């Protein structure tokens, strides 16, 4: 049983070690994303003022 | 005493080993339910992966 609990703990740690990663990487497509938003919402405003 | 002696040393023994074996049980016990747990939240966490 201890065997089987620290193959299921790492297992647990190394699935979770990708959950972390990716909300690294979606908490940066936000951050990119927020940018392009920016810059459309002026895009927006020139097409519209012209 | 030197007969009572040998036969309370395997009393204490036996005692002992019952204590031990109540100890193991719930050892088990507990080390499975961290498991089961764990278990159960490894495929929660694939299944938001």
């Amino acid at each position: 049983v201890e065997k089987n609990r620290k193959i299921v703990a790492e297992n647990l740690e190394k699935v979770q070690a990708e959950a972390e990663r990716l909300d690294q990487e979606e908490a940066q497509y936000q951050r990119e994303y927020s940018e392009f938003k920016r810059q459309q919402l002026e895009l927006d405003d020139e097409l519209k003022s012209v | 005493m030197e007969g009572k002696w040998i036969t309370d040393q395997l009393r204490w023994k036996i005692m002992s080993c019952k204590m031990r074996i109540e100890q193991l049980k719930q050892t088990i016990c507990k080390g499975n339910e961290e498991m089961e747990k764990n278990s159960e939240g490894l495929l929660k966490t694939k299944e938001k992966n």
